[PDB]
């Protein structure tokens, strides 16, 4: 019996391995999306329209690549899984997020987000948005907001540098609101005051120059 | 019993005992000399341009003397002794008083003092002497740096527009000096380099917003 | 929506999740404080001991553990129960180990990841509670196989010759079924590393006991 | 003696401190919501001061009941066995409490005048103390958040302000460089202290170059 | 340069250079106590069970006395003060010393001394007095295991036949006992768990190797 | 014949120590040139004076020549398969000399220098030819290095009074994170040390910021 | 230009990566190849004339295997994916090594090996054995004899503990004759020395009961 | 001075270092073969007489070694230096006690090996033996003689294990006189015991099948 069943372990192992393979390619192909989104948006770094309409068109591909990685796993060991997209799922979030500001310089929700993904909200089934991850794509929109402000205020655009300071404090009192629990969560929150300061300061350059 | 393999493990055995007490007492007093550098370095951080400059120095001069004392005692306790054999037991008190000594002198003389020039003052005579290896020196003033970013920024804080520039260049020169070495040194000093290079940047930048700002002519009021 | 609506929205989640979290934490902690009862039972076998009842006793409180999971079999979602993959663990690797030598001492023989599950209260791979994941339960073996090499050392200084030969036996078979798999996941191999040391532990006694004319 | 007995003891002890640390981890989590409630009240120039201040005295009541509620969680004589479990929270109170005071009197809160604002008893009255070590460090907190608040002032044209906080920064930083510091919390965050000094300095220089000498 | 502020960093500089000094003290007082502990082991383990074991273990005993002696100091250095707060500065000398203590009282009665048994022994007058933190307590007795498979090993050398299964004995209990804590237990502690395994395998293995050597029949002799 | 096997591994270890050696001696060589080349810009940030840039890039090449035939030398000494042996003892003076290389052709054009172009200057042969090679990995380092080079060469030449330069070095170093956005990093120690670039872009940026909201195009 | 050559450099580090995918690939079966033959021969603690052969043939699709991997890279960028079959390339030396002690009681050469893995001597052209996975395919030969040692005293065989004692005695004496540099190497014969004491304990064991 | 000439002179110093460094691993490697060759000389048995001469013989080559060894340094910074030959050291010391035993049967001076090496006692001036490397040397010794007592009973060489266990025991007892840091002379000492267990081991089987005697 110990041979049969080690045998059995084996059958299983193997199938674990290749359900890694899989889902390893599925990332890779999304990582790459992702890189060439992250591209057309950072040219904003001059119409914007165009280069989110231009992103929001890669995202149908992003749709596809998760509706397929939805077929390289049974739905319900997520977070078994969950580590191997981890990163891409965050900076997809970051992506989509980034795109929404540039249009209508407000938050997209957890639910718009996994609209524009291709995935199901937490109360269908299947493919889930974890609450970390919306929050840390989140905050890295705000370091890139930061960012954002600055290259505005060099290119003539003194307006911008406002909106951008309401609105990542707006995010910044909204993180107030919460305990963080997940360590590497807390981590990367612990620097959204950087961005705070950062587009502060920016805001303050402008005002003692006369510009409002 | 008091077999002759017995009695040559008995003198060994006092031998080490004696070896481990010394080196327990040099501990001690590598602790309080690190101790007491320490805080001549946080006085020395008190000086504002204001008038007490004076007063300040004279003040952690007088501690400086203490600190050698300690190390008077330290020389007394390694005579007959061979150098290096002690050396894991001091070298951080030395390090730290490496910091201070040169700090001190920066602060009075704007220059880097010289190994030599810090031996010099630890001959003790009624004489004994003790000599900091270019090794303690190398640690030590690559912690001077850092204490001396401090000085820039704090500085800055109060109005100085001078001391930031003076320090920058001073420091331009220090991370020449470990750029020159390199690899060449020990692996502490390697470890030393990235702070280092931390500290020059801060300082750099530093001096880059004081430009900045004081080349602007505002042309709009409030 | 605003910022700020979307935030204590969050926040209800983030509230919900942490009941979760908190659940999750007293069950772990009810199962080590049963866990290591059935231990310090066990432990009690070196220094020949009882056998039969101890095995019946560390039944029953394979039944407390039973309970304790099968309670929450339906309180929280699927999916949810591969989450804080990296806290029940150990407990559950542990307990892997407890009843895989509770069997042993039974019937010497391995116990099956289904009959393991069986005993936990634990849900077979489709059932939606909690699950036996393959490489948790390999990890509770090797802890079997290394508790075994000391009990055939023990074993021996209690006057016992026989039962090192049946754990020689044992050991080496699990030796050849891991030598089937192929192991990616990192602790686990470093984890199989020890049972190489093991199998050369228990072939050392078998001969000390071979060489004095005693099997 | 036996081993079994004194493990069993043991694991005693072990199992109580443990009770203990989720007791005051529960009252923590609660004056972490409240404080952080309080800070959003106090913000503000980011302004009715007298207003707001008053908001924000009510919810420190909130906090009096909270750490008294503390207090019986653990043995009043063992403080410094449990210490590190609200030395943050500890903290930011004390920084919210002399923020408080900063914005009424524009003076720097004492530590009696802390600890009568927080339910505590100075350190003359056998009872929950507060460490010396806390208070400081929650000093270092409000001067951050008064550099941050000088910067914004002159975002909001009241000019005034920045010179106020300059003058209070400033004597802030002369005292703490009285401090001889070892390598802990509180050294690390003294070493922000000289940044945020230097960017008050800056707004005052922007301001006085740009029509304000005062 | 005396306003109230000036004045209070003033204070404060004193209270914290003054405490600063306390933690100092107390650490060279544990330095020593902890070196003096490590020498009263290194000298119980010279016993052989040869005549001259009560020598020195009354000699041990002397150790012992001076070494409470620097720990009566610290009491003095303690009072009117905060428990816990000086703690991370003589923690290792505690622990020391409970290996110490233990290690004698093991050789004496075979058995393991009591937290309390310890503390009792820390009360000086003409009143000071010092307690063992169960932390200490745990940190010290694990280091009591790696000394005792010292004396084990040790004992089996001198064709010592009884000591060893003493010892097997012993450790049997205490290993038992940090597996009964485990995870409701400090960091500091499950650290110690492993190199506990490593001191019972060797001790459980040289009973082992005693048992089937002394229970043979050499069926083939050499004269 | 256990014996023969060993004396006979003994001999094959003896030439492999040889080989090792010589690398040894040739890798602090390059060190020693690399630490003076370094040595001859020391003083460009402070840019004050006169700063013969032109000067020190000659002397710079003039180094390079040093190194040129210090490698030129080995080119046929041992056999091929073995210049990619003690990869992780030469690759860092290696790393460092490109940066070295890449800097003076950016203080002489403001262009970045092709991974062809350095091996040339260096005296290493290209991917194909027997000798020393010059790692895409390796070259990739010896860019970001530069890249973090010319963000503090921004600020300390606006310290100096150049206002101009830090417009161009935004430029390029913006250019490389587009490009390296290009690459999928799968080398660790390499991909961190791009997690660096990020820092030097946002650096730089924030310069020509400092400048822009002060006039200056 | 800056685009242009970084274009040019992600073809190349695209080819490099297929190259370790390949690399990867044919190791991965040659890894299985090396788990079967080890069981073969590990089944010993008796027929092992019968095992030896079978080993050998097993070394057939080993043979193959690296015939193959000798077209995954060009044959000079040898040390360059080395450190991809180090750990696989050792195994094998070590199982070779093993077959021919348990055919000869002698210790396998260098050259030899590498007839039986199908690979070419360093005097030849393209994959080589080198010096260092040698000596350490021969430590792990070592560790593995001492077991046997053990087992084939369990087993009833007092002859084999003398052999392979004189015969662990002649490794440990070889390498003295050697001065280690490599780290891993140097640490892995610093275990060498505890073999030899278990079998010379195993002989003694043996003697004082009348074997020899 | 400035900045520059300080630092000049101290990539100085450091490059002197590594020279002497280079220099005293030369001397040490050819150390390192020499002792090798003398305990293969030793290890027949792994007839004694004339092996520990020939062995002595090699000791000569030693002498002139680490009398060229002493000119590649300055004499009184031997602890600047210590820890790239101390290995070597202490496994000569091991050696020469080695060779001292396998004669009269009894444990080397310290005085006695200096001079066996060509090096100074304590009293004199110049190149000395450390305490601690005398030491390990010894420890090396005692399990080489475990060892030996196993392989003599294999080679019914009877009546050694007896004596090695006397000298092993009296040596336990020595060492137990020591109170030690922790350091590598400390992690050495404690494998004492065990190679002192390894014997007693061999004496119990030895006098339970009647020897004894």
């Amino acid at each position: 019996s110990v041979s049969e069943i080690f045998v059995e372990l084996q059958g299983f192992l193997a199938a674990e391995q290749d359900i890694r393979e899989e889902i390893r390619k599925v990332v890779q192909s999304l990582e790459q999306t992702a890189r060439e989104i992250l591209t057309l948006l950072q040219g904003v770094h001059q119409d914007i329209p165009k280069r989110c309409l231009k992103a929001r068109e890669h995202f149908g591909t992003v749709k596809t690549h998760l509706t397929s990685l939805k077929t390289k796993f049974p739905a319900e060991q997520y977070y078994r899984f969950h580590e191997h997209w981890r990163f891409v799922l965050q900076r997809l979030v970051f992506l989509a997020a980034f795109v929404v500001y540039l249009e209508t310089e407000t938050l997209v929700t957890r639910e718009a987000v996994t609209e524009i993904l291709g995935i199901e909200p937490d109360r269908e089934k299947g493919f889930h948005l974890d609450v970390e991850d919306y929050l840390s794509g989140v905050l890295i929109l705000a370091s890139e907001l930061s960012r954002l402000s600055v290259n505005s205020v060099t290119a003539g655009d003194y307006s911008r540098p406002l909106h951008i300071s309401t609105f990542i404090n707006e995010l910044d009192s909204g993180f107030r609101l919460l305990n963080l629990k997940n360590d590497s969560l807390r981590k990367r929150y612990d620097g959204l005051k950087y961005d705070v300061k950062k587009v502060e300061e920016v805001v303050y350059d402008l005002s003692i120059r006369g510009f409002n | 019993s008091s077999s002759p393999v017995m009695l040559a493990f008995k003198s060994f055995q006092q031998e080490l005992d004696a070896r481990h007490d010394k080196y327990e007492r040099l501990v001690k007093l590598s602790r309080d000399i690190t101790v007491e550098s320490k805080r001549t370095i946080f006085l020395l951080h008190r000086i504002t341009s204001a008038p007490d400059m004076e007063d300040i120095l004279t003040e952690s001069e007088i501690k400086l003397d203490g600190v050698r004392q300690k190390i008077f005692q330290v020389a007394q306790e390694l005579s007959g002794e061979d150098m290096h054999q002690f050396h894991r037991a001091i070298t951080t008190g030395l390090q730290e008083y490496v910091e201070a000594v040169s700090f001190q002198h920066f602060i009075k003389t704007r220059s880097l003092i010289s190994m030599d020039e810090i031996n010099k003052q630890l001959i003790f005579t009624t004489t004994w002497r003790l000599r900091v290896t270019p090794v303690d020196y190398l640690l030590g003033v690559a912690d001077l740096t850092g204490e001396l970013m401090r000085m820039c920024i704090n500085s800055v804080g109060n109005g100085d527009i001078d001391t930031p520039f003076e320090v920058s260049q001073f420091l331009r020169q220090v991370y020449d000096g470990f750029s020159f070495i390199g690899n060449t040194g020990p692996y502490e000093v390697s470890k030393k380099l990235y702070t280092l290079k931390q500290s020059l940047a801060k300082v750099e930048n530093a001096c880059y917003a004081l430009k900045v700002r004081g080349s602007e002519i505002p042309k709009h009021m409030l």
